[PDB]
């Protein structure tokens, strides 16, 4: 199937406690697989899943070098921020970044992303055609258009069509017996009286890969969206991921109730039911 | 492979 | 600004059973900032060796942390998942569920 590659990074600003602290993550689909901490004292890009060690200190040479410019730049623009927000250099602030392409099946491009978010919101993207950029304020455009005039589209556009893909290619072949992989949830249901007449009816999907799941309740053949509880997809630890989702229900009503699972891994959905 | 960040400047 | 309480979830790696060494997980998300405190505590103490994993944030730009470290479950013994964020008037202290 299709596949991603994801460079996260986020900067946080320590006023009266040095410069600040850079944490950048890089995933291939659900698997993080590098790593940078400034915080650090290997002062590098390390390696966080096995397939990436088989490359050579080449690699590993640019990534560190790549990773810190990107730190360093990112540092001076959270200055910059503040000037443009009129914002006082006491406070902590916040500077993120997405960046990534996607791959058909066939390893053909599909997507590419560059995006900021300054204080948790958006503050400038590369927009789907690669073409121009995303403001998503006053401030932002300022920089929209500085990056207008020193072309960043068409350098980052090339190299999320070119160079990205082609990493991703790599890595895949690479990583191919655990990458490739796709984990099947181990599917179960628990149930606890919540008092006398009502009872929750947990339904529960564990040890899958990738991430990607969707967990829906029925109340005789009819979804029950919002009286449901559904928990964020969790990483177990162990490379696999878990999730569930909960229907509080009539004490002897429980039968009516059907739990349905759709993954990936799954030749067809599967239906759940006490 | 981590992008070039050069002319990300804002 | 706007900010975020994190998600909290305090889990096993796999279903629990006395005697059986497992992974104690607690997972926060969907808060911002990102400056956090996480502590797993087994009976009211704070366990000395937790690991964590590298900050990292999903696509509305909320952050994500997985905290964890391994144990073997007994009948008495009580783990719980400390969480200290800006967003939290008190550390918010979830207790282990070993059978939701």
């Amino acid at each position: 199937g299709s596949h991603s590659m994801r460079y996260f990074s986020t900067s946080v600003s320590r006023p009266g406690r040095g410069e600040p602290r850079f944490i950048a993550v890089g995933y291939v689909d659900d698997t993080q697989f590098v790593r940078f901490d400034s915080d650090a004292a290997s002062q590098r890009m390390e390696p966080r899943a096995p397939w990436i060690e088989q490359e050579g200190p080449e690699y590993w040479d640019e990534e560190t070098g790549k990773v810190k410019a990107h730190s360093q730049t990112d540092r001076e623009n959270l200055r910059i921020a503040l000037r443009y927000y009129n914002q006082s250099e006491a406070g902590s602030h916040t500077l993120q970044m997405m960046f990534g392409c996607d791959v058909g099946s066939d390893g053909r491009f599909l997507r590419g992303y560059h995006q900021y978010a300054y204080d948790g919101k958006d503050y400038i993207a590369l927009k789907e055609d690669l073409r121009s950029w995303t403001a998503a304020d006053m401030a932002a455009q300022i920089t929209k258009r500085k990056w207008e005039a020193a072309h960043v589209a068409e350098q980052q556009r090339a190299y999320l069509e070119g160079t990205c893909v082609d990493g991703l290619r790599r890595y895949l072949e690479n990583g191919k017996e655990t990458l490739q992989r796709t984990d099947p949830p181990k599917t179960h249901m628990t149930h606890h009286p919540i008092s006398d007449h009502e009872a929750t009816l947990r339904c529960w999907a564990l040890g899958f890969y990738p991430a990607e799941i969707t967990l829906t309740w029925q109340r005789d053949g009819e979804d029950q969206t919002q009286d449901t509880e559904l928990v964020e997809t969790r990483p177990a630890g162990d490379g696999t991921f878990q999730k569930w989702a909960a229907v509080v229900v009539p004490s002897g009503e429980e039968q009516r109730y059907t739990c349905h699972v759709q993954h990936e891994g799954l030749p067809k959905p599967l239906t759940l039911r006490w | 492979r981590y992008p070039l960040t050069f002319g990300w400047c804002f | 600004m706007i900010q975020r309480t994190p998600k909290i979830q305090v889990y096993s790696r796999h279903p629990a059973e006395n005697g059986k060494s497992n992974f104690l997980n607690c997972y926060v998300s969907g808060f911002h900032p990102s400056d956090i405190e996480v502590d797993l505590l087994k009976n009211g103490e704070r366990i000395e060796k937790v690991e964590h994993s590298d900050l990292s944030f999903s696509k509305d730009w909320s952050f994500y942390l997985l905290y964890y470290t391994e144990f073997t479950p007994t009948e008495k013994d009580e783990y719980a998942c400390r969480v200290n964020h800006v967003t939290l008037s008190q550390p918010k202290i979830v207790k282990w569920d070993r059978d939701m």
